[PDB]
């Protein structure tokens, strides 16, 4: 879950 | 009286606070875009959906922000995502950020769907915060701190995070004492706004469950960071 804002994150 | 160690901090800080994130391309809607509860709701929707992603990058450049359990880090980031949110706009209209087209934006919100219970709490906690004439220095270090509440719930370890919060605190106490020694009372009267932000956070999730019943549309960003079902 929540894989926008762990995607924001690593980018 | 302002440190090294502080001199620093604070400077990483408005560096990142001040990076130019959103589009002026995007940002300039607010002021050519036809006035109608449809097209107000879904210009402050994209600018919304934009402003999450200047906090996470702005976030992350928080001194130990990265360091922090994965976990915690978006139950930081839903946390104050509203509260933060409402510190950006408060410092659009109070001090009429140019990006923000203060008048045509306040055009937008008092007719986008909002109803006269949260508009009037609104507006009325832009006007005592502008009251308190804060600096850019004190917008973004009261942003920081928001963001790095270890209040918020859900969160695991709510030690390391306000270890990383009392850094912030301490210079934006000081830079209080520094500027402000007129009254000694300053440093407390921002941390009291602090206060009222939080009591928006429920206005925020009724806002929401209107707007949903009455068929709007957010964006998977926006409902992932608001948890909207
Ligand atoms: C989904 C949407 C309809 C919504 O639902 N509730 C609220 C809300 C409202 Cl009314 C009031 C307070 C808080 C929320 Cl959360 C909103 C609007 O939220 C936003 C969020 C961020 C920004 C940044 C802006 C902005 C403009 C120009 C320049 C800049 C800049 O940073 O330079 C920023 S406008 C803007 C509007």
């Amino acid at each position: 879950d929540h894989q926008l804002l762990r995607y924001l994150l690593d980018k | 009286e302002l440190t090294p160690d502080q001199q620093t901090l604070l400077h990483f800080i408005m560096d990142s606070y001040n990076k130019q994130r959103m589009p002026q391309e995007i940002t300039n809607k607010i002021l050519k875009e036809e006035f109608s509860a449809e097209e107000n709701f879904l210009i402050l929707t994209e600018m919304a959906t934009n402003h999450v992603q200047v906090l996470v990058e702005f976030t992350k450049k928080l001194p130990g922000f990265q360091t922090l359990d994965h976990e915690d880090q978006i139950a930081l980031l839903k946390g104050s995502a509203v509260e933060a949110m409402f510190l950006r706009s408060a410092e659009i209209f109070n001090k009429k950020l140019p990006s923000g087209h203060s008048d045509l934006l306040e055009e937008r919100i008092r007719n986008s769907g909002i109803s006269d219970e949260y508009i009037t709490p609104m507006f009325s906690f832009y006007k005592s915060i502008g009251e308190l004439k804060m600096t850019q220095e004190e917008y973004a270090l009261l942003t920081a701190i928001v963001i790095l509440s270890p209040d918020r719930q859900y969160i695991k370890d709510r030690e390391a995070v306000e270890k990383l919060q009392e850094p912030l605190l301490d210079v934006l106490q000081k830079l209080c004492k520094i500027h402000q020694p007129e009254n000694p009372q300053h440093f407390a009267c921002l941390l009291g706004r602090l206060t009222e932000l939080r009591t928006f956070n429920h206005h925020h999730a009724e806002m929401l469950m209107s707007w949903r019943v009455n068929d709007h549309k957010f964006t998977p960003l926006l409902c992932e960071i608001w948890d909207v079902q």
